[PDB]
RNA sequence: CAUGGCUCUGCCAACGCUACGGCUUGGCGGGCUGGCCUUUCCUCAAUAGGUGGUCAGCCGGUUCUGUCCUGCUUCGGCGAACACGUUACACGGUUCGGCAAAACGUCGAUUACUGAAAAUGGAAAGGCGGGGCCGACUU
RNA sequence: UGCCCAUCACCUUCUUG
RNA sequence: GGCAGGCUGGG
């Protein structure tokens, strides 16, 4: 869309530094987290153009994956990369883009 | 080993064994629904089998499943070497380092070493469908002594009926045991020092073809009243007809294959499989399982069950 | 429930396997990257399934769990540094089985 | 005990994968030997080799014929990779014994995929 | 038509690819993902042109938007400065040119 | 038409040696070129298991994307331009596969 | 290979890009992916065993196939269906002794014994085997 | 059955870099 | 196991 992406940019802007703090060791987890984070923007964007609701739920799945990545980086990534606070702040930002995605889902399935 | 063997369910359910059992069960059966459904989560499957067996909650599914053949293989990895050690040298069936070949050689040899003159060659009845499964478990029980291996053996083969299920690794070892009785009524009693049993057939070279005929009568009377196997394909031939033991008629001079029957059956089965006629094959199989219940065709029956996964019953 | 439960049970798989999958030498680094993408990305398969309550997406969740078990099998034979030692595949397979159970129940609940 | 069930137990996927696991078990050693160079070819080969399992399994679990054909497409691509790793890869990668070996294994997986495609097609 | 968009996008790549190779290793996933968005958007234009569904032209637009995102993202990605704001501007001009052509093409199909 | 793959496999046989050559520096471009080159086989293969015109156009796009890669790899600078010959002497090979793809597209279309 | 890694440094350069810091990228070191990343080699080659098909030597090879078939008897036999002398008719050591102590087996024995109970203790003596042993000669 | 070829597990030294 | 049909030779 446009507003979802601008709100998701804030998620990336928060999480990319967190994602770039993930140590070498967890570099593939990092690469994979960054590909989820920076590449969900693609998921949002592609829905923005092609409005078929199929494309909008994939954006939600990616955020849920992004939410998973927060969980993962906070704890499972063994030097729990994302601190719980960072998870908390990130989840707030993801939640904001979650809200907009939800509203957008709802606008489409009227 | 000092007799007793009073803690085999510890070794049967060792991972180290329930894996050997796993690798042995999957050997060749790696294209079967059972292996493939087991293999999925297979050391989690083996962890819930290990801990079914280690609890005494193993309950054989009906006639086998993969786990069932795995439980059998995990028994018969710890049970087998404590029976297959009490199996006189001259029993040549389903043991290790003493296969078919070694018997067609023992027999030949024991007809050369002590050249002999005459010989008996019996061939018990439907050994497996005739095994007391009851005086079998008076031999699977003078050696197990571990009252949990014993209860796993008795799931894997119930202590009733009259029919060791043909083609079970358990049967094999067991019938080479509920047969070893006759080996230990040939070699122990009867002081027959020259013989060879490959499950049912007990070649018994002699020298007084009248003595072998005695030996045979004594063997049949024993194996019929103690063991419930009714010998019939018996002969007391001079060593000259050739001892049709283990597919090779082994007279002192060379030993030529017998087959034709096996091969015919092997082919018949194979054809039936790749004809989509795997239901008339059960009829044929039942038939040939009668013609061969007399003969020592167990390893052969296991072999055919391993090749085509065909429960003849 | 359902998606939340499955993912929390699958998180245990990830928590077990991610360390294993980070240990896979770089040599086995495609295998590793692909294992990690299967492991951490099955979470996406679960996530998608709960977003949809479409039995196909939970069979795709099953497919991913199946692929993950492939991965366990694979990294165990992975010629050298066999990522998942026999023990690690027992442990992992148990965890994936637990996630497998929940996926199965969920597939059934939808059926 | 009853072995841990997957859902949509599909024999063909289980068999195909197990058999294909033999392709991987053959080829992965000889993917991982393609030198440092031809690392991208290797990574792409390995993603084709190790990633065909997902095609089968996604094929196995989601019984939609679309995915089997795409697992056939993947098996076909894997055959290319053998062709490729044998011929076009330049140090060696795969000796022609190995393509001969690998092609047999992929052929076995090809057979099972074909049977599976057919049984679904009916 | 695909040929025009791609030739104009080749200017983005010829501008952005050098810049996207300068995106620091520290931002290497972002870099590699930007490069894959940049070259790779060529594929999304080509696929849009080597056929017609208008859904593949929207995917071309989504890719440009991901590419525009990548410009905005990499500009002010962190301390390892990846893309200068000017480059996002210069690149944004080139992406805008391919954006215009994509828009006209979407319209001509619609 | 599976002479397509066997005529494309000489594009690969020509381009792979020099795509290998594309230095680490241009590694995404290479990885992406190699994924375009060696992955068009998959595009062709999928086309020939389907004979649906959509997959045949995707094969064309990948040859089209492959054509892009040649032109891109041309102005990749430094010693490591796919030298103009090779672009030319691979554009010939890709053109041969292009011809066969075109005939195949036509055979299916009519 | 312990993968054209490194979000990885030092150095030095310069495609380039700079927010003028750098970065990038290339050298160029070094560190780094498990002992010390030897081992574990993944290759391949290669020794000895199994499984099927075949040469008892230029007509067979090789399975796919279609079929066919597993007795008889005169009681001595015969047959087992051209791997055809069903056996390159000669041995693998199926060899020869010497043994059989031990270990092994088995039985004695899940007995004695211990202990309320053999209870997932527990023998032995002995007896019986050869499966075991020692030479010779060959393998 | 001995001469060997399919073929299956091995036993390696071989270096697969 | 054998007969036949293939298939692969024969000089």
């Amino acid at each position: 869309q446009m507003l979802i992406v601008e709100r998701y940019e804030r998620v990336i802007s928060y999480l990319y530094p967190i994602a770039q703090s993930i140590p070498r060791k967890h570099g593939v987890a990092r690469e994979m987290f960054l590909k989820c984070l920076l590449g969900q923007v693609e998921l949002f964007i592609v829905a923005g153009k092609s409005n078929q609701v199929s494309k909008l739920y994939a954006a939600d799945a990616g955020l849920a994956m992004l939410r998973f990545w927060l969980r993962f980086l906070a704890g499972i990534q063994k030097p729990h990369a994302m601190t719980p606070h960072q998870v908390e702040t990130a989840q707030v930002l993801i939640a904001e883009v979650g809200r907009i995605l939800g509203s957008w889902i709802a606008r489409v399935n009227r | 080993m000092g007799k007793r063997h009073r803690n085999l369910i510890d070794q049967i359910t060792t991972w180290e064994n329930l894996l050997d059992a796993y690798r042995k069960t999957s050997h060749g059966k790696r294209r079967t629904w059972g292996y493939l459904e087991f293999k999925e989560y297979d050391l989690a499957n083996l962890l819930a089998l290990q801990a079914e067996l280690k609890a005494g909650n193993y309950e054989r599914g009906p006639y086998l499943e993969f786990k069932d053949r795995l439980v059998q293989h995990a028994l018969c990895n710890i049970v087998a070497p404590i029976f297959e050690a009490g199996l006189l040298p001259y029993t040549y069936a389903c043991r290790p380092d003493k296969g078919t070949h070694a018997g067609v050689c023992h027999v030949q040899a024991e007809l050369r070493r002590t050249r002999a003159t005459h010989f008996l060659k019996s061939d018990f009845s439907k050994f497996f469908p005739s095994i007391d499964r009851a005086a079998l478990y008076a031999m699977i029980d003078k050696k197990i002594h571990c009252a949990a291996t014993r209860r796993l053996l008795r799931v894997v083969l119930p202590d009733e009926g009259v029919g060791i299920p043909i083609g079970s690794l358990t049967s094999q070892l067991f019938a080479n045991v509920y047969g070893g009785a006759v080996d230990r009524l040939l070699h122990d009693e009867l002081k027959q020092r020259h013989w060879a049993r490959y499950m049912d057939d007990i070649v018994v070279l002699g020298d007084d073809p009248e003595e072998l005929r005695a030996v045979f009568y004594r063997l049949r009377d024993f194996a019929s009243e103690r063991l419930g196997l009714k010998i019939s394909h018996w002969q007391v031939a001079p060593v000259s007809r050739g001892i049709n033991f283990l597919g090779y008629r082994i007279w002192p001079t060379h030993k030529l294959l017998r087959k034709s029957s096996v091969k015919r059956a092997k082919r018949k089965v194979a054809n039936f499989i790749k004809h989509g006629e795997d239901e008339s094959l059960q009829r044929f199989l039942a038939s040939w399982s009668g013609h061969a219940q007399w003969a020592d065709t167990h390893n052969l029956f296991t072999w055919m069950e391993e090749q085509y996964g065909i429960a003849c019953h």
